[PDB]
């Protein structure tokens, strides 16, 4: 069960997805984000995400339906493994830290303008350990903020 | 706080505020793809195993008759001159139905009058012997 | 490693579609007999049975090897509850039902796509009432049965 905070890091989430914001989205804002951020999925798929949750059969939803789209069943291990793969996202070379050069590549894909200086910013706000990179637990420690 | 000092204080809080803000939307974010990958593919698989649910039922309700059919009359079957041409005579006529079976797909109800044909037609000859 | 009675049921069914009796059907066989014995593998899993068998490319397989397999096949199988909680995921509303329409996108468009033809037979006996609404847990209970 999501907590009011968890939602509400998850609405600003969805803000990337909705960029227009008219607070509704399509299956073409969906692949978009997704495929930026390394994942394949096909229309088909897309197409059928949108069909569970999208009630007026307008082809648009909205950000409720965009949270319940979210949800299933889910094992044991599985919320900590998906922090990992978020994690992974990010340390796309596997070494175990985010640098800089890697936060930028994600930034760059959801589109974020930023400067090199702003990037570095980030990072020494996450370094707590202190030694330009960002690790598994600060980043978790970030999220959670 | 209205001090020029109090102030800049709070340019600074305000400003790392703004930066934690820039990660938990792009981590969130990442973690929303996330858990979108996993529901393609765990409706997937939850589709998969109807499909596959649904193969297997579709045939089973085709052939499971057919089968049955099949050991009934094999069943029979397991179950001098004058006696043996008139039972081996039989025996034939029942290899051919279990032929007919292996052969052409047929309703239950086809394979059992032909069954019953040749139940008939067997206790009269195993009667008189 | 199986029982002599159960042996026996599948030479029973083994030898509806061995014609000949040497013992041997078709590869494309195969399939049909494991389904009328009442399991259920995905067509990826079948077509690994056959690529671990037909190495010759012959094309047949005997009795010996139609065990080996339905034993492998048993020892990994869904209950009806795992399948009925297969179809719960696509009750948007949690009713306990499905309509026709819906089951029929999902069905002909993901996984291992079924035809329309195949779709067709089920919502015949799955909506016998014609409401175009199907009941799964008791559309399972049958199959399953
Ligand atoms: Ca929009
Ligand atoms: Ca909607
Ligand atoms: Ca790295
Ligand atoms: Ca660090
Ligand atoms: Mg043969
Ligand atoms: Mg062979
Ligand atoms: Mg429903
Ligand atoms: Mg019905």
């Amino acid at each position: 069960q999501l907590t009011e905070e968890q939602i509400a890091e998850f609405k600003e989430a969805f803000s990337l997805f909705d960029k227009d914001g008219d607070g509704t989205i399509t299956t073409k804002e969906l692949g978009t984000v997704m495929r930026s951020l390394g994942q394949n999925p096909t229309e088909a798929e897309l197409q059928d995400m949108i069909n569970e949750v999208d009630a007026d059969g307008n082809g648009t939803i909205d950000f409720p339906e965009f949270l319940t789209m979210m949800a299933r069943k889910m094992k044991d291990t599985d919320s900590e493994e998906e922090i990992r793969e978020a994690f992974r996202v990010f340390d796309k070379d596997g070494n175990g830290f985010i640098s800089a050069a890697e936060l930028r590549h994600v930034m760059t894909n959801l589109g974020e303008k930023l400067t090199d200086e702003e990037v570095d910013e980030m990072i020494r706000e996450a370094d707590i350990d202190g030694d330009g990179q960002v690790n598994y637990e600060e980043f978790v420690t970030m999220m959670t903020s | 706080k209205s001090d020029p000092d109090h102030l800049a204080e709070l340019v600074k809080r305000v400003n790392h505020w703004l930066i934690c803000s820039r990660w938990k939307k792009v981590q969130w974010c990442s973690l929303s793809v996330i858990k979108l990958k996993n529901k393609i593919k765990y409706r997937a698989e939850a589709c998969i195993k109807m499909q596959k649910t649904i193969r297997m039922w579709l045939c089973k309700r085709r052939h499971k008759p057919r089968i049955d059919g099949l050991v009934k009359v094999g069943t029979l079957k397991k179950r001098k001159q004058e006696m043996s041409k008139q039972v081996k005579d039989l025996e034939i006529s029942i290899d051919a139905l279990m032929a007919k079976i292996k052969s052409t797909m047929m309703t239950r109800e086809q394979i059992q009058k032909e069954y019953d044909a040749l139940v008939k037609s067997s206790a009269v000859l195993l009667s008189a012997l």
